[PDB]
């Protein structure tokens, strides 16, 4: 029962990187995504969560988690094709219209 | 209990193999079957490492469950492998040690005769390879070495890098025997769907229409958790479908579903059948005339003769003729009339920009794939540019030509078959390097080359006719006409763009200039 709770990790890409090697001093990069792959999947089921990782670049994104079970149903946001981009040329200059600060001749 | 050669495994849930049962039953209980007493009489070392290895996804973990599980062992205990490495040296001490010092207090307090304890672990791969790896390896080493003289050790490991793992860990009495599991399996992809649909039936949910064997024929290299996430999108889809419209009462999932989460959600790790025959036969076969039916006898003849006999597991064949005559097409349907299991094409298509290297490791690999299965026949399309070929200088491979030479005429391994087809356009080449000694027999492919020929194909195809036919006819009779099949589809679609009534000039004009002489 109960609600569900959304987690927004923003580049996400900062923490979760390769564990291979890392060549320094201290596991606290492999730490961190150990702990958090334990606490999204592990011998508790948790049934009322929801992580939405936004990044730049998948390239550097630990294998793990791409895998089924952790985070699935991966979208592509591309660049707008024709109408999109009059929606959003529309969107951003809706207040000058609103005014009367756009001439007739545009 | 002296013996359990219950085989219900395959039919229980797990398809797997139905081979491993034998050696892996075999070995456990000449191991222990008989009693304690004897076996330290004759001082014989019990089996005490396991090693399942392979790409993910395969069913190793459900594999090692249940040979838990049917072994009268103890609860299992498993660990993910680098969690326990730890970056600091002494926590791979203290906390190997307490792994091994949880069966060491039971089989103090029970004595020699206790149950064996079975220890999984994954990802071996990791640590065996700066200093701590030696150090975590030697460690590990030390309880099955004998020093700890643990008796009661099944260690079954997991692992996808064959090659970044200690040999020492393999030696005779550390791993010993080793096994790797393959490709989902056409039939056990058809078990393993029909287990989880039979599951959706247990409330009928499923609707009638919804067919097992047709799905699993679609579906190609799709591991158990690849078709586990095409039912849930399959049902996910069905439940859109229907917040998007009593109905709840009337919920059915159909086959439309199926093919449109097939298409849209879940991506496929190995398919490729249906691609080379609908690339390389795009057109379909035609004919035109009594040379065609004879490459097709030939062919036939010699699948039936590599298909039934002995002393000659090995036959080769070359098919040769004028360029723009339609050779891979005739050579893939050749290959396509039989029904042998294994079919492949090698074509330089997908190897642009390769040194000779690269080239030699896939034509191997594509060999070795195809020594397995009983029965195989493999196809060579442009022998004359897997050995880049220049008429100036000239100038070619030649680590790949050895290469081809070498592999025409090595046997496969006893008591298995095969049949290679080959494709090229300029024998004489081949007649110079000493290469057409190797093939076996040669087929010769013709062109048109009669009016009547052509009339037939043409009013085959469609297209021109009636008063346009009529004036063809009379033009070309009493001539000479040397065209290839494949340029005719292009003059043919080339005159077909002028004005519908300026069409037949067009045409004529164009097959007078080409066709030159033969
Ligand atoms: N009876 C036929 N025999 C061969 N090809 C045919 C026949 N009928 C139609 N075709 C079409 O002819 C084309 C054959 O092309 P293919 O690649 O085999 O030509 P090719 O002359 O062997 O090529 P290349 O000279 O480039 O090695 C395909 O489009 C096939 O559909
Ligand atoms: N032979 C099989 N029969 C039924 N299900 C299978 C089979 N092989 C794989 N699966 C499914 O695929 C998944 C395999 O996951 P698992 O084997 O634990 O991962 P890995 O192969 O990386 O160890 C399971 O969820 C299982 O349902
Ligand atoms: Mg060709």
């Amino acid at each position: 029962n109960s609600g569900l709770h959304i987690i927004i990790f923003d580049e996400i890409d900062a923490i979760c990187k390769q564990r291979g090697s890392m060549a320094g001093s201290t596991g606290v990069h492999d730490t961190v995504v150990n702990q958090l792959l334990s606490k999204i999947d592990g011998v508790e089921q948790l049934n009322n969560i929801l992580v939405i990782g936004m990044t730049n670049r998948p390239d550097l994104i630990d294998e793990a988690l791409l895998r089924p079970g952790r985070l699935e149903v991966k979208m592509e946001i591309g660049l707008p094709d024709e109408k999109g981009r009059l929606q959003i040329l529309h969107i951003h200059t809706a207040r000058m219209r609103g005014h009367q600060l756009l001439s007739a001749d545009v | 209990s002296i013996i359990n050669p219950d085989w219900n495994f395959e039919k229980m849930g797990i398809g797997g193999l139905d081979k491993e049962f034998s050696d892996i039953f075999r070995r456990a209980f000449a191991s222990r079957v008989f009693p304690p007493e004897i076996v330290e009489q004759m001082g014989c070392k019990h089996v005490k490492g396991i090693l399942l290895y392979g790409p993910p996804g395969c069913g190793k973990t459900l594999l090692a469950r249940q040979i838990g599980k049917m072994l009268n062992a103890r609860e299992p205990k498993v660990v993910n492998g680098p969690e326990i490495l730890n970056k600091y040296v002494g926590e791979s001490e203290a906390n190997i040690r307490k792994l091994f010092a949880d069966a060491e207090e039971e089989q103090r307090r029970l004595g020699a005769n206790s149950g064996l304890h079975i220890i999984i672990f994954d990802e071996i791969d990791a640590i065996c390879k700066t200093g701590v790896h030696d150090t975590v390896v030697n460690q590990l080493l030390s309880k099955i070495d004998g020093v700890e003289q643990l008796n009661n050790i099944l260690v079954i490991g997991m692992t996808n890098r064959p090659d970044l793992i200690d040999e020492a860990l393999l030696r005779p009495g550390r791993l010993e025997v080793k096994m790797e599991i393959g490709l989902p399996d056409e039939k056990g992809r058809l078990q393993i769907l029909h287990i989880h649909t039979a599951r959706m039936r247990g409330h009928q949910l499923l609707s009638a229409d919804v067919d097992i064997k047709e799905l699993a024929v679609e579906t190609k290299n799709f591991s158990g958790a690849e078709l586990e996430g095409l039912v849930r999108a399959a049902q996910s889809t069905a439940m859109n479908r229907h917040i998007k419209a009593e109905k709840a009462e009337s919920l059915q999932v159909t086959r439309g579903d199926f093919l449109a989460s097939l298409e849209n959600d879940i991506k496929p790790a190995f398919g490729t059948n249906q691609e080379d025959y609908a690339s390389y036969i795009m057109n379909g076969i035609i004919k035109w005339g009594d040379p065609v039916t004879r490459v097709l006898d030939d062919g036939e003849l010699l699948v039936q003769q590599t298909k039934n006999s002995d002393r000659t597991p090995l036959v080769s064949v070359l098919l040769e003729g004028p360029p723009h005559s339609g050779k891979t097409a005739l050579a893939a349907k050749i290959a396509e009339e039989s029904n042998f299991p294994f079919i492949k094409i090698c074509s330089p298509d997908k190897m642009i920009g390769f040194s000779e290297t690269a080239k030699c490791q896939a034509m191997k690999k594509i060999f070795d794939d195809a020594y397995k299965s009983q029965l195989s026949c493999v196809v060579v399309d442009d022998i004359e540019r897997l050995l880049d070929y220049v008429p100036i200088g000239p100038r070619f491979s030649n680590l790949v030509l050895q290469a081809l030479l070498v592999l025409l005429k090595k046997a496969p391994p006893q008591g298995r078959k095969l049949l290679i087809i080959g494709t090229t356009s300029r024998k004489d080449v081949l007649q110079e390097m000493e290469m057409l000694n190797a093939f076996s027999t040669t087929i010769h492919v013709p062109n048109i080359a009669t009016g009547e020929q052509l009339l037939e194909a043409l009013e085959l195809l469609g297209n021109f006719k009636d008063k346009e036919r009529t004036t063809i006819a009379q033009q070309v009779k009493g001539k000479k006409v040397w065209i290839g099949i494949k340029k005719l589809l292009m003059l043919i679609e080339m005159s077909l763009q002028m004005d519908p009534e300026y069409r037949v000039r067009k045409f004529l004009a164009l097959l007078r200039e080409e066709g030159a002489s033969p």
